[PDB]
RNA sequence: GCAGCCGCGGUAAUACGAAGGGUGCAAGCGUUAAUCGGAAUUACUGGGCGUAAAGCGCGCGUAGGUGGUUCAGCAAGUUGGAUG
RNA sequence: CAGCAGUGGGGAAUAUUGGACAAUGGGCGAAAGCCUGAUCCAGCCAUGCCGCGUGUGUGAAGAAGGUCUUCGGAUUGUAAAGCA
């Protein structure tokens, strides 16, 4: 593997938010952010393509936090299925178990989803899945075990739900902390600060 | 056209008595993602003195490009000088899969569905007349023989 | 259960030499060329003439390196 | 010598839509020039008229289809090598006017079970 | 026609590494240790090996460390890869299996503090 | 004899078995004349247990073929 | 000293060797070797030969390759289906 | 030993003198069984390939140590040493 270590430099460089942080606010204001990552990133120039189709697959893959063995593996399955490689791109990312664990709200971000799934604390059908890449299918409850429910950062991450906005194709009950993973989503249910189809120029060079 | 693209910037040379002379020759197209496409070239001491030229010239010498939408009509082949172009139609979740300057015209005439490929001269001036050529001389209905096939 | 050639050979006893023609296709350019085969074949009457057209099938090996056998003369 | 008359047709042709040429006169032979009338039924009519007795030269009225002609690109023959005989496999182009088809039974393109020869596109 | 009766034959490409016969490193001993001067735009005074290679071959191979140890009867390892300024020289020799010393830092093939 | 066994396909620890018809001279692991259905000892819900394809085993058993000792106790499920 | 190519270095070095500080991709990561690709650079698909490499110095001719037109038959190539 | 393991040797380079016949073979037996380095398995090795692993949806307290003066600023830039 995972990213670790300083996430406060992540998000200068694309350009948003990036969901990458510690507590109950918002983006940047404590850590003093006008500027650019680098070795002296206070003068610019030429914001074109092939940059900026390695900004696009190199900013989807620090939301989700796969490396490129897996991300270039979601081209794979992404060209074997039918239809809009940039959309099955997404939903790909979008099935991933700790991102259902977003999703559903029951982790805090998905760098503690990722962790929060592998401490077996997350069950899918009554079981135990450990996995941060399970795809999840059309349907499929995400439950939370019941040894990890009177731990207090489950619940306490329940509450930018509402905050973040609905997401809108879960539903989550959250008396036993056990959402329902409804449909996929497509690709107007997704924030609009990706260029999808930038991932696909970025493959034959 | 409202979807310029700039391909090629040139530094050209000239000799006197004095010595080198500089010049800029800027190649780019001009489209508007609907069928609409012109190129053109322009030459000044300064770089963006001639991209304008270039600008200039290729919103005048544009051509509609019979399309069938998205695709192209038929597998086509076009050439002018030592530069061969052939183009053919995609099916639909195929972009553009050509490259260089057959990317460019192949993009701002609005198809997005290619599958081109260029032999011969890679020199971008002379594949971008092979490219223009073969688009402007595609028809899906305007045959003239009288059949609805 | 049948080849037809032409006979290219009477000068052994008993045995005649037929040469079958067959236009196959280039396996690269595709060009369909003339390609020939040389078969003993045996006539026991011994009676088959050098341009003869005749029919011959396939049987137990007569000889070493004959093991086809006279059927019908088609035309002579 | 001359040794494949019907690409002799079909560069007769070509040379005068080339040209500005009306009717091309030839002195060409039995089905494989009514390639001619499969050329010239899928496309348009002429009067086509092979006309003589003992040297009968066909004429292809030729027509200029409103400023440049319709023929752009014809020959595609086969003589030796060049060739199809194909299953189905054959020409495509725009999906049109296809392939004159000149092998077993009759001269047609594209329309009953199978069974391919040789001729070349309208356009 | 006249592919038919002789087809187009490919035109096979040499190795511009003929010593070490298909093999990725080939080890040999320095029959000698010297420097030579580089061509014509460039010069310096660069430590070259010439090396007899196990194969019986005899190759001259380059040391690129930033200074070397290599006494004159040496079991280096060679690879492949040419040096452009050394007109004649195709080798290097590689950097660990006999020594490899400085500072590197931005390493290998290298040492390690 | 030609006889009727049961082939390791499968992996590691995780067995599976094919109920060759083969010459009982060849390896069991290649070289068979048929394949009548296979036998799957880890099965679970969804994978069937043995597809034993009972009218070529009724054929090899007419012409004269052995099943092994398992092949023969599994023959008995049927 | 670098370097796969263009090339870098001769006094402010973004190319050589470094703590002021980070783009990869990660239990990997690099460079050697080999293989095909890009190579339409052996071109059948799909190339050329006045001057870039490339028309024998010219004939005549053996094998071969190819062959005008019409009616008929034939059914080896061709074509369709079936079966193995 | 061109059976398995292992040696020296060559070489850029490639393993354990292992366990059991428990399974599926095969061999003799009427059977019990007795054999089986086939095999099923354990060693060793990133050699591949797949998966996984290194606590917080925050807050100036902008600690030092690392600086240049853009002598206020950029730089670790909605970080920690607290934690439920």
């Amino acid at each position: 593997a995972r990213y670790i270590g300083p996430k406060c430099k992540l998000s200068r460089r694309e350009g948003t938010d990036l969901f990458l942080k510690s507590g109950a606010r918002a983006l940047d204001s404590k850590c003093k952010a006008e500027n650019v990552p680098g070795q002296h990133g206070q003068r610019r120039g030429r914001l074109s393509d092939y940059g900026l189709q390695l900004r696009e697959k190199q900013k989807v893959r620090r939301i989700y936090g796969v490396l490129e063995r897996q991300f270039r593996g979601y081209y794979q399955e992404a060209s074997r299925r039918k239809g809009s490689t940039g959309e099955n791109l997404l939903q790909l990312l979008e099935c991933r178990l700790d991102n259902v664990v977003y999703r559903m709200g029951f982790g805090s971000t998905r760098s503690e989803s990722r962790q929060l799934v592998s401490h077996k604390a997350i069950t899918v059908n009554g079981q135990t899945v450990n996995i941060p890449s399970y795809q999840v299918k059309a349907g499929d409850v995400v439950a939370v075990r019941e040894k990890s429910k009177n731990q207090l950062r489950i619940a306490q991450a329940l509450e930018l739900c509402g905050q973040r906005g609905r997401v809108e194709w879960v539903e989550v009950d959250l008396d036993k902390k056990a959402g329902t993973f409804k449909s996929a989503p497509a690709r107007s249910d997704l924030s609009a600060d990706i260029n999808e189809n930038l991932i696909v120029e970025l493959y034959s060079k | 056209g409202y979807i310029e693209k700039l391909v090629q910037v040139n530094r050209v040379a000239k000799t006197v008595k004095g010595g080198r002379i500089f010049a800029f020759t800027a190649l780019t197209v001009v489209g508007d993602g609907k069928g609409r496409v012109g190129f053109g070239r322009g030459k000044a001491r300064e770089v963006p003195a001639a991209i304008q030229k270039a600008m200039e010239a290729a919103r005048r010498n544009m051509i509609q490009v019979d399309l069938n939408g998205t695709t192209l009509q038929y597998p086509t082949k076009s050439a002018h000088g030592a530069s061969k172009v052939y183009m053919q139609p995609a099916s639909e979740g195929t972009g553009i899969i050509a490259g260089g300057a057959m990317r460019a015209v192949l993009e701002v005439a609005g198809v997005q569905n290619v599958l081109a490929k260029c032999y011969g001269s890679t020199n971008p001036v002379n594949v971008v007349y092979a490219t223009f050529k073969g688009l402007k001389n595609m028809q899906p209905e305007a045959v003239a023989a009288k059949r609805g096939k | 259960r049948t080849l037809t050639g032409r006979v290219v050979s009477d000068k052994m006893d008993k045995t005649v030499t037929v040469l079958i023609e067959r236009r196959v296709k280039h396996p690269i350019y595709g060009k369909y060329v003339k390609r020939s085969t040389k078969l003993h074949a045996h006539d026991e009457s011994n009676q088959c003439r050098i341009g003869d057209l005749v029919t011959i099938r396939e049987t137990r090996p007569l000889a070493k390196t004959k093991a086809w056998t006279l059927v019908d003369i088609v035309e002579r | 010598s001359m040794q494949d008359p019907l690409a002799d047709m079909l560069t007769r042709i070509r040379n005068a839509q080339m040209a500005e040429k009306t009717v091309v006169s030839m002195p060409s032979s039995k089905l494989k020039a009514a390639v001619a009338k499969v050329l010239k039924d899928e496309g348009y009519i002429a009067d086509f008229q092979i006309s003589s007795e003992v040297k009968p030269q066909l004429s292809i009225e030729l027509k200029y289809f409103e400023g440049k002609p319709v023929i752009e690109e014809v020959k595609r023959i086969s003589r030796p090598g060049l060739r199809q005989y194909k299953s189905v496999e054959q020409l495509v182009r725009g999906g049109l006017g296809v392939s004159i088809v000149s092998t077993n039974k009759g001269v047609m393109t594209d329309r009953a079970a199978r069974a391919a020869g040789v001729g070349g596109e309208v356009v | 026609n006249q592919l038919v009766r002789k087809p187009r034959k490919r035109m096979v490409d040499k190795s511009d590494v003929p010593a070490l016969q298909n093999c990725p490193q080939r080890r040999g001993v320095c029959t000698r240790v010297y420097t030579t001067t580089p061509k014509k735009p460039n010069s310096a005074l660069r430590k070259v090996c010439r090396v007899r290679l196990t194969n019986g071959f005899e190759v001259s191979s380059y040391i690129g460390g930033e200074g070397h140890n290599l006494q004159e009867h040496s079991v280096v390892l060679i690879r492949g890869g040419r040096v452009k300024d050394l007109p004649g020289v195709r080798y290097h020799t590689v950097r660990g299996s006999l020594d490899t010393s400085g500072v590197k830092d931005r390493k290998q093939r290298s040492k390690y503090g | 004899m030609v006889t009727i066994r049961l082939a390791r396909g499968g992996s590691k620890k995780r067995p599976f078995y094919h109920l060759t018809v083969t010459n009982s001279r060849n390896a069991r692991d290649g070289r068979f004349v048929e394949r009548i259905g296979f036998f799957n000892p880890v099965a679970t819900g969804g994978e069937v247990r043995l597809s034993v394809d009972q009218e070529r085993a009724t054929y090899w058993l007419g012409q004269g073929a052995q099943p092994s000792e398992r092949v023969a106790q599994l023959l008995k499920d049927a």
